[PDB]
């Protein structure tokens, strides 16, 4: 049980990570910036993830 | 104007321990029953603080270095603690900040001062009718220009001197961060007199102001006492009362809180402390288990 | 075989309640610019500002915005926006902007290598051109060291360039390190005088001070629904909530980083945020062979 909790929190918790982005949350990436620039960083952002 | 005060006596300083004190909400979200590793600017735990008592007549007005940041903590009777000035160089040439809760009202302002050698607010005594009124204000001679000013909301207090004993203790941190002065201040009724008490407060940010100026040093400013039991001129005819203060400096740190159900600090782990905080941090609990870590 | 979602049913936008504007008449239409070696910085708080306007009109020369795109910036919430001034010449309007190292980089205004912010720049010839010359405008040529980030050095002693040192003579291999700008309407356009404004802004969880052009709407609850509280941008279902925020938190993050609660900025009220309802959708079937009914 506890392995998997664990296992769990860890999987949960990777999501607040920039991964080398701006910001770790895609909301704010789509707004403040147009297509051509967003994509990259959400590339990133992808990959990590 | 200005005058030299007479007839104080140097003594040695005097240091106490910081018995878990000193830690304030962090950010303004809020959390409930977490445990959060935050990294800032923290007062460590059984830390020397420097203690001046001004009961000789210790009229402890000493210019501090500012550093990093300030944890100040004042054990009050009589409101003989009113403000502070904060200032690189204080001479006029570079702008001081001044924050003084005189009678009628608090009153925060940023503007170039030529302050006095021995700043002080004097409170005059009068025997036929059993009052206290302020009547020198010493801290400064002029302004020059006044960029930032603020007066607030007037009140009235006792302004009396009382003989018991200290009844209220009064915790500030200031900071100077992103040209930003921040003071976080708290109060708790304690009975004790020379002791700093030990418990755990966290303190609630009190006041954000965008001051932007540049400070290395600072001074505190005291009430003093003058009635016809003291005879002189304004350098020596007075008597500085009874009260304590603490002073304290603030180092990058990494703590452990605790919240509770109500989003309410209660405990707090500091992280480098000694090797059982390290294990406490690591495994991100209170309490361990019998066993060996890394 | 696929997955279910429910979907939005409306948008709702929560905007504070101001009415005032932001001075930029004093920014671009003032009579007279400060010199690059000492900028004027301004700070603008607590008003509402037009980006659209200032950016399809007035045929500004360059407008080059950094880590925010120009035509968003009517929907974004700001904190404690700051607009720097200055007059630079033509090809060092280049030097000013992340990296791109340059004198007037080195030696009179560094920008920080993460930027957010708009670069705004114009041709002033006409105004700032003198048949004999003008002299009013100098610049920084030799520090000692490179400046760091938003910083300025209004420091005028001799440089010294080798040994002998100077000690107030301007000597040989003594200069001094300001130089007077020479600008008159006869000259190259790379030579012609600049106007230089620098908009840089703080995205913070602090209440956000500055807020775009953008209308509110009314609240609605228990159902899916979009939400633009504040510049936060989010799909869910609100219910009144009992969480006990303090006076200065805003917002709950609860155990992970995402957000649960949320104050109302018009109507100081606390609300719970949950996600719409998902799961997966598995088919049933006994076999084509036996039937086609799932
Ligand atoms: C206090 O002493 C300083 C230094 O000696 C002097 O400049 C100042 O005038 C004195 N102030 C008085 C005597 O009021
Ligand atoms: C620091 O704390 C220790 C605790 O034993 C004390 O002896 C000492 O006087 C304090 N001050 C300095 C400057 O060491
Ligand atoms: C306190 O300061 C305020 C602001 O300067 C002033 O208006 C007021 O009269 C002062 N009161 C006293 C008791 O000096
Ligand atoms: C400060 O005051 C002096 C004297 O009135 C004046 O000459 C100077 O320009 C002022 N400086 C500022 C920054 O207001
Ligand atoms: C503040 O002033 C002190 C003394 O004048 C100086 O050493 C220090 O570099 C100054 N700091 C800033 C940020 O200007
Ligand atoms: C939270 O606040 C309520 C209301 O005062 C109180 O009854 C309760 O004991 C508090 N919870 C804790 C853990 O102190
Ligand atoms: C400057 O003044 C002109 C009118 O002379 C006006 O059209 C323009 O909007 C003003 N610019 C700003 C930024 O206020
Ligand atoms: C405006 O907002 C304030 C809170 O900031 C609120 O108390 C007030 O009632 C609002 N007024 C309107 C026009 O809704």
């Amino acid at each position: 049980v506890n392995q998997n909790a664990q296992a769990l929190n860890t999987l949960v918790k990777q999501l607040s990570s920039n991964f080398g982005a701006i910001s770790s949350v895609l909301n704010d990436i789509l707004s403040r910036l147009d297509p051509p620039e967003a994509e990259v960083q959400i590339d990133r952002l992808i990959t990590g993830r | 104007q200005c005058v030299n005060l007479t007839t104080r006596t140097q003594l040695p300083p005097a240091y106490t321990n910081s018995f878990t004190r000193g830690v304030y909400y962090p950010d303004k979200v809020f959390r409930s029953s977490v445990l959060h590793s935050t990294q800032d600017l923290f007062l460590p735990f059984f830390s020397n603080v420097t203690w001046f008592h001004a009961i000789t007549k210790r009229f402890d007005n000493p210019v501090l270095p500012f550093n990093d940041g300030v944890y100040f903590a004042s054990t009050e009777k009589s409101n003989i603690i009113r403000g502070w000035i904060f200032g690189t160089t204080l001479d006029s040439k570079t702008q001081s900040l001044l924050i003084v809760n005189n009678a009628t009202n608090v009153v925060i302002k940023v503007c170039e001062f030529q302050f006095c050698n021995d700043p002080f607010l004097g409170v005059y005594y009068h025997k036929n009718n059993k009052s206290w009124m302020e009547s020198e204000f010493r801290v400064y001679s002029s302004a020059n220009n006044c960029t930032f000013e603020y007066v607030s909301q007037p009140f009235l207090m006792d302004l009396e001197g009382k003989q018991g004993n200290f009844k209220n203790l009064r915790e500030f941190v200031f900071k100077n961060i992103d040209g930003y002065f921040k003071i976080y201040s708290k109060h708790t009724p304690i009975n004790l007199v020379r002791d700093l008490p030990q418990g755990f407060s966290a303190l609630e940010p009190l006041v954000d102001l965008p001051i932007g100026i540049n400070i290395t040093r600072f001074q505190t400013l005291l009430a003093l006492h003058r009635s016809y039991l003291t005879p002189g001129d304004s350098s020596s005819g007075w008597t500085a009362g009874a009260a304590a203060y603490y002073v304290g400096y603030l180092q990058p740190r990494t703590f452990l809180l605790k919240y509770n159900e109500n989003g309410t600090i209660t405990d707090a782990v500091d992280c480098a402390l000694d090797p059982l905080s390290e294990t406490k941090c690591t495994l991100k609990s209170f309490t361990v288990e019998k066993g060996i870590y890394q | 075989t696929s997955n279910f979602r429910v979907q939005p049913t409306e948008s709702i936008v929560r905007f504070p309640n101001i009415t005032n504007l932001c001075p930029f008449g004093e920014v671009f239409n003032a009579t007279r610019f400060a010199s690059v070696y000492a900028w004027n910085r301004k700070r603008i708080s607590n008003c509402v500002a037009d980006y659209s306007v200032l950016y399809n009109s007035a045929s500004f020369s360059t407008f080059k915005c950094y880590g925010v795109s120009p035509t968003k910036l009517n929907d974004l919430c700001f904190t404690n926006v700051y607009a720097d001034s200055f007059v630079i010449r033509g090809d060092e309007v280049r030097q000013i902007a992340p990296g791109q190292t340059g004198k007037i980089a080195d030696y009179n205004y560094k920008l920080p290598d993460d930027f957010t912010g708009c670069v705004i720049a114009w041709n002033s010839n006409n105004l700032d051109s003198k048949v004999g010359g003008n002299y009013n405008y100098l610049f920084r040529l030799f520090r000692k060291s490179n400046l760091k980030p938003f910083e300025r050095d209004i420091s005028t002693e001799i440089y010294q360039a080798g040994s002998t040192p100077c000690n107030g003579v301007e000597g040989f291999n003594c200069y001094f390190p300001l130089q007077s700008y020479g600008f008159q309407p006869t000259n190259g356009v790379g030579y012609q005088p600049y106007r230089v404004v620098v908009l840089s802004f703080e995205l913070l969880h602090a209440p956000a001070t500055v807020c775009g052009p953008k209308k509110s709407t009314n609240l609605v609850k228990n159902k899916c629904v979009n939400f633009n509280f504040n510049g936060l941008t989010g799909t869910g279902v609100l219910t009144e909530s009992n969480k006990k925020f303090l006076p200065f938190q805003q917002f709950g993050r609860d155990i992970a980083d995402t957000t649960d609660a949320v104050r109302d900025p018009q109507t100081l009220e606390i609300l719970d945020i949950t996600p719409c309802s998902f799961g997966g959708v598995s088919v049933i079937t006994p076999g084509t062979n036996t039937s086609n009914q799932v």
